């Protein structure tokens, strides 16, 4: 198989969702994950993940720890190969201008990445974590939160988040 | 007791209408900003269609 | 030592249909001319970039792939990445033409396998979470992997 049928379908979905499918990006990510995972137990330690983040993206230690905590939903103290691949695809050279539109497109559900609690609601801590992950002004984030909170309860539903993402994508395309 | 009750909900009924008017003004501003956004989007769509027709 | 087959490394990997062997031969001829004329490295790189741009910029009516290639080469970062990808592949094909495979490749493979085994043992066995030697070994392994990648 071409590195499992599930990952093949994920690569096909990424190619259908992105203008450029690159060349062996998933293979390079798998090679980097194999290099990071010393024991080759399909998992990586927090220290190894922070070392890889400092070597590649040169992110802060607190930001790397927050990203690892958000990615590892199992809370087992380790990050899997699939989690590392998902994080790499979410980053996708975030310094580029088109990476902002790629992150606005996000993924198929495009809600659970922001909703760390998982109760179909994104809080102020989740908004701050998203603003730490992707650079954005605090005033702009507050204005976006106020615009999204139509009911004034400071809670974002899945349909409201989808509508906001669609409006942002339409504004960016136009 | 009559003085305290009279004052209590005289001020309650005074600020209730004030807060309702302030929330109505905020809702009017929100509706107007949504209308401006919609008109801007429609103008952008029409301009894109005109450019595609003329190109 | 790329340790790759010449027939797989020069199988016209370019999507424009241009001959990779002919492009490498033209690049080698240009490099020989520059070496005879004592050209500087910056001028040599500029000439190689111009040659790659000319190879990509064929007649624009013969397919829109050439126009897209020229538009990509008109940039800086994408053009530099394309030139770097073409130059390493050209060097690998040129080395594989005459005689690439040779000794010390098995030595490098054995060294990589030994490093992987040592890293696996160190990651599997960790008695002390606050120990210094294990942390230093893991950090050195991570740095070596980052430098290799």
């Amino acid at each position: 198989m071409k590195l499992t049928p599930g990952c093949f379908l994920w690569y096909l979905y990424m190619d259908k969702i992105y203008c450029l499918l690159s060349l062996r990006n998933v293979k390079a990510l798998m090679v980097y994950f194999h290099l990071l995972d010393v024991h080759h137990r399909n998992t990586l330690n927090d220290v190894l993940f922070f070392h890889f983040l400092q070597h590649v993206t040169n992110l802060n230690k607190s930001q790397i720890g927050m990203i690892f905590d958000l990615l590892d939903w199992t809370a087992v103290g380790e990050i899997g190969f699939d989690q590392f691949y998902v994080l790499i695809c979410i980053l996708l050279a975030h310094q580029d201008h088109l990476e902002d539109h790629f992150m606005y497109r996000h993924s198929r559900p495009v809600f659970e990445l922001l909703d760390l609690d998982g109760e179909m609601n994104i809080g102020a801590a989740n908004f701050q974590n998203y603003r730490f992950l992707f650079n954005i002004k605090k005033q702009e984030l507050r204005d976006l939160f106020h615009d999204f909170d139509i009911t004034g309860d400071r809670l974002l539903n899945y349909k409201e988040f989808k509508l906001y993402t669609i409006f942002c994508t339409d504004k960016s395309i136009d | 007791n009559m003085f305290v009750g009279v004052m209590i909900m005289h001020t309650e009924d005074s600020m209730k209408k004030f807060e309702r008017d302030l929330t109505l003004e905020r809702n009017l501003a929100i509706m107007e900003e949504k209308q401006i956004i919609l008109k801007r989007q429609q103008e952008e769509v029409n301009r894109l269609m005109n450019t595609q027709k003329s190109g | 030592t790329a340790n790759v087959s010449v027939s797989d490394v020069c199988e016209d990997f370019d999507e424009e249909g241009k001959s990779v062997r002919n492009r490498i031969r033209k690049y080698s001829q240009t490099i020989s001319i520059r070496d005879s004329l004592n050209l500087e490295p910056e001028e040599i790189q500029q000439q190689a970039r111009r040659e790659l741009e000319l190879c990509h910029g064929r007649s624009l009516e013969h397919g829109e792939d050439h126009e897209e290639s020229e538009t990509s080469l008109a940039s800086s970062t994408s053009e530099s990445l394309i030139f770097s990808l073409w130059k390493p592949h050209r060097t690998y094909w040129t080395e594989q033409q005459n005689r690439l495979p040779l000794p010390l490749m098995e030595l490098m493979e054995t060294e990589v396998l030994d490093i992987l085994k040592k890293a696996l043992i160190t990651y599997r066995s960790t008695i002390g979470r606050n120990h210094f030697m294990t942390k230093e070994l893991q950090g050195y392994i991570e740095g070596i992997r980052k430098r290799r990648n």
